[PDB]
RNA sequence: GCGCGACCCCAGGUCAGGCGGGACUACCGCUGAGUUUAAGCAUAUAAAUAAGCGGAGGAGAAGAAACUUACAAGGAUUCCCCUAGUAACGGCGAGCGAACCGGGAGCAGCCCAGCUUGAGAAUCGGGCGGCUGUGCCGUCCGAAUUGUAGUCUGGAGAGGCG
RNA sequence: GCCCCACGAGGCGCCGUCAACGAGUCGGGUUGUUUGGGAAUGCAGCCCAAAUCGGGCGGUAGACUCCGUCCAAGGCUAAA
RNA sequence: GUCCGACUUUGUGAAAUGACUUGAGAGGUGUAGGAUAAGUGGGAGCCCUCACGGGCGCAAGUGAAAUACCACUACUUUUAACGUUAUUUUACUUAUUCCGUGGGUCGGAAGCGGGGCAUGCCCCUCCUUUUGGCUCCAAGGCCCGGUCUUACCGGGCCGAU
């Protein structure tokens, strides 16, 4: 019956459903899910007609999230402010092969030496580090800081979806609304011209366990 | 005599719009006959009747020095000021003619009443409420006010409408046009009859 | 039942303000009939396919006619 | 006003609801009836208003039936001597519209009357509809009435044919005000094409 | 049936009155050639002229901006001066081809429709009587609410207060 | 020279709520005619067809953003 | 001029057959990998329950990516809804069109005859009829009559559904 109640055409408010308070009553979860959004995005295959960015939400996500980061000297005191466990070049192997539990993914300039081993095996998931999707920086401490905040990458997906966390299920309905509402206004800066008729075409919020509701 | 035959028998076959065939749906003989007698006190003046009147106040204001006449109370005629009314809501009832001849301005009177929920009613005979002003086409007349004595069984007029259209708005031809033909309801008995014949002896034997 | 799917005063708020917006468009940038072709590929395509099809019949006039001529009464008010 | 609002808004619409539905089968009747049909009753009593209208005797409301199409240019199959720039029957149009059409003709049967405006009533596929204001000059409720004792004036005599109506300014191109409406604007002949 | 009023539509050698034709110099519309010119000739030129047709007056048309402009903005309409023999258009050939501004002449401004007489069609025609009469008054029929009388007309205006 | 037409109606000053502003017309296409008017000068036929915090105009077609300018689709009116 | 098409003209709808909104389904087809690894948010939890314990991730294996769960989502492919929209075919009476008249005897039902069909209970679901016939006359006074108001005078109805 939760694919049956609601209707997707209709066009709901931010502040009713979705990111709101009846987000809430979706929440079972014994752990924080974080809660993305959908976009359904009139776009292409290629990368400039993707929309690629990486925005910093204005209000916390309220949680700890796990990039995977192996470097080196300085780089890895860095890495240990804002990260659970530090890894030197060698242990990146383990990354390689398999284990990829991890939101995004950073490396130092620094480390850059050993993480062309990596690189075929670490597009596959998405969440590769880029000079694309800026994550190879020298200000190792800064950037560490700023993801663990609620920092977030956007990326286009291979079926023209489009994604980010908006909150966890358990922050009050007020802070949710907003950070909604600061990926709208990226997706319509990065938004190529070439592309028609409203870069938000459909935007949708949902959670894991939960259905989905059409909110514009 | 050919053109005027042949008219209402257009309307069936022609889709008739929204507005239309809402009328057609006439408010019963026995409700509006009742109607007239409430109105036969309110009558508005004639020719005579209002000359007849300057003369009476004129005499009495100058020579007895008495303080003007009672309020006068009389339905309102008239399109331009009986549309006015309903606007204002000052109108508790119109009575809006079934015929008149440009169908056009006629068909915003009900339309009009219905959207600012003030209730109105459809009566056949545009000359018989003509009759009522002792004029020619009224089209329209309304009660504003209403005597105490008459209000008790004015309420039954209002009921009458909702007792005819207590009803959302039928909008009546989806595509429809036709009404039934004189021949062609005799060929499709027919058709219907052979059919029906073919099909009962197919299960029998 | 369905025309978009589901509800009938939420329905009608939305497409009602779709139709003279069309309106102004087409008549502030010329040429009508043929530009209301492209037009319609370049729009949302649900209420909009049937709604701009039926501008060049009718569109849903009478009803139209009652909340604009009640809003032109109020406009003299 | 009233009414007067709704039927200017259903008549916008030629094609739809009410509009076309009474006026379709109308002028069906109309085509039976012959070119001279008088009625005492505006079919649009807005444009009537905003047109001039008193009801009042000596004011008529009068039918015109002038047909559709383009133009006639007499002697076809014996065509024109000249060079072939010029030849054309039905190539050519008129350059007079049909609205001031039909006031001339209402006119020359109507020659004791005079046409104050006319306004649109409708079209089938080959007749033209249209209904005219004539109003006497010879009857005293339009001399004892200032609103339209200008009309008596002898200078306003035949005024239709010369092409001084509202219809016939349209035609000669006085819809415009100023510039590029100038060479229509005292008259064509004006300057004379010195 | 007969439907008082009336509705809708006919008929009077009908009551009081009105139209045609002329003039057509000049004027206002309509409609419309070719010779000619291009050394030929069709596009073009002649010409939005001649012929054809209708209609008024002593003048007529026009007429108070859905204008011109691009300014410390001009300001209904007409005609003259100028722009102009020019912008433009044109087998870019022959030729064709005006306006805006500027100056002068003359000057003049307005009412209906679209907000309510609704304490009442207050309005109008006709007959009739009287009258000092392009009219006025009484009286009676009739016209007209599918709207007369009307504030008000975009420069505005309706309310209110003084 | 006789009635003063005034406590009416309108005008002026100030204040409010409004501002009703004319459709097969606008506008456009196409065709013919006409224009110096040139991706259409005016005009007409046919075809399509509106809106009123709106509409039209702005001498090169078009979208975009501005700015400026009037208020049609009713009607009268001397003089030069 | 003629021919041909489109549009107005033009009202009514059948079903075929294209297609669009949504809504609901059977499924999910690129190398190795059995295969839903078609691709997405999301992901240490989803679900039944909880002494406990399981489906699927967790693991196993491959590789660019690994699999739970709730929407959803190309592509293979289909169905109700309101109809929407487009091709053609086909049919009705109101536009238009043709023709018939000093608009005549139309149509439908039933009177009255009577027949054929299974003629059966009449036989409806049907077919002929329905005041005139050889016989160069003739058919006109809506007719005599019957009947009622109505003294006669004079008027109706019927005769002739």
């Amino acid at each position: 019956m939760s694919k049956l109640q609601s209707d997707a055409v209709k066009d709901a408010i931010t502040q009713i459903v979705g990111e709101a308070r009846e987000k809430k009553r979706k929440f079972t979860e014994t752990v924080e899910l974080q809660i993305g959004l959908k976009n359904y995005d009139p776009q292409k295959d290629k990368r400039f007609s993707g929309s690629v960015k990486l925005p910093h939400i204005p209000r916390p996500k309220m949680r700890v999230c796990m990039l995977g980061d192996a470097q080196h000297v300085d780089q890895a005191e860095k890495m240990g402010l804002d990260y659970m466990d530090v890894e030197s070049l060698k242990k990146m192997n383990k990354n390689k092969k398999l284990v990829k539990k991890l939101a995004k993914k950073y490396h130092a300039f620094l480390a850059s030496e050993a993480i062309i081993k990596q690189i075929p095996r670490l597009l596959g998931p998405g969440l590769n580090k880029a000079g694309k999707f800026p994550t190879l920086v020298s200000h190792q401490e800064s950037l560490e800081a700023k993801v663990n905040e609620t920092k977030a990458t956007v990326k286009f997906q291979l079926k023209k979806v489009l994604c980010m966390g908006v909150a966890v299920g358990n922050l009050s309905m007020d802070e949710k609304q907003i950070q909604q509402n600061i990926q709208m206004s990226v997706n319509f800066l990065v938004s190529l011209l070439k592309k028609n008729w409203q870069n938000v075409r459909c935007l949708y919020v949902k959670s894991t366990m939960g259905k989905r509701v059409r909110v514009f | 005599v050919r053109i005027q035959r042949q008219r209402r028998i257009l309307k069936q076959r022609l889709k008739v719009p929204p507005a239309l065939n809402q009328f057609t749906r006439t408010l019963d003989k026995n409700l509006a006959t009742n109607l007239f007698k409430m109105l036969l006190k309110y009558r508005p003046e004639d020719k005579a009747a209002k000359k007849e009147r300057l003369l009476k106040r004129a005499q009495a204001e100058a020579e007895g020095k008495t303080v003007e006449a009672k309020k006068p109370i009389v339905v309102k005629y008239g399109l331009n000021h009986v549309t006015y009314l309903i606007e204002q809501s000052k109108a508790q009832l119109v009575v809006i003619a079934h015929d008149v001849d440009p169908i056009e301005l006629v068909v915003w009177l009900p339309a009009l009443c219905r959207k600012m929920e003030v209730p109105y009613c459809i009566v056949k005979g545009k000359a018989r409420l003509g009759s009522i002003v002792h004029k020619k086409t009224a089209s329209v007349l309304c009660l504003t006010t209403v005597k105490n004595e008459d209000k008790l069984e004015f309420s039954k007029i209002l009921e009458a409408i909702k007792a005819n259209f207590n009803d959302k708005f039928d909008e009546v031809r989806k595509k429809w046009g036709g009404g039934v033909m004189g021949s062609k309801s005799q060929a499709k008995t027919k058709a219907r009859e052979k059919l029906l014949a073919k099909e009962a002896a197919q299960r029998m034997t | 039942g369905t025309k978009r799917v589901h509800f009938v005063r939420n329905l009608i708020r939305e497409v009602a303000g779709f139709a003279p917006y069309e309106k102004r468009i087409t008549e502030l940038l010329k040429v009508g009939k043929d530009k209301r072709a492209l037009k319609v590929a370049k729009r949302k395509l649900g209420t909009h396919k049937r709604a701009k099809k039926k501008r060049e019949e009718m569109s849903s006039v009478l009803r139209k006619m009652r909340s604009a001529g009640g809003g032109a009464g109020d406009k003299k008010k | 006003m009233g009414a007067y609002k709704y039927v200017s808004e259903l008549w916008r619409r030629k094609q739809s609801d009410v509009m076309r539905f009474v006026q379709r089968v109308r002028c069906w009747e109309y085509r039976q009836q012959p070119a001279i049909v008088r009625l005492t009753r505006p079919t649009r009593p807005d444009k009537a208003r905003r047109l001039g209208y008193k009801a009042k005797q000596g004011y008529v409301v009068y039918r015109v039936r002038v047909r559709r199409g383009g133009r006639k240019r007499p002697v076809p199959k014996g065509i024109v001597y000249g060079k072939p720039k010029h030849q054309g029957i039905t190539q050519l149009k008129f350059q007079r519209n049909k609205r001031s059409v039909a006031e001339e003709r209402a006119g020359r049967k109507l020659g004791g009357l005079r046409v104050l405006n006319s306004y649109w009533v409708n079209e089938d596929s080959t007749y033209k509809y249209f209904e005219i204001i004539l109003v006497d000059v010879a009857h005293s409720a339009i001399r004892n009435d200032p609103r339209i004792n200008w009309l008596c004036k002898p200078v306003h005599k035949h005024r239709e044919l010369r092409g001084l109506t509202s219809a016939g300014k349209k035609y000669r191109g006085l819809r415009g005000k100023g510039h590029t409406h100038h060479k229509a604007r005292p008259s064509r002949r004006a300057t004379w094409k010195r």
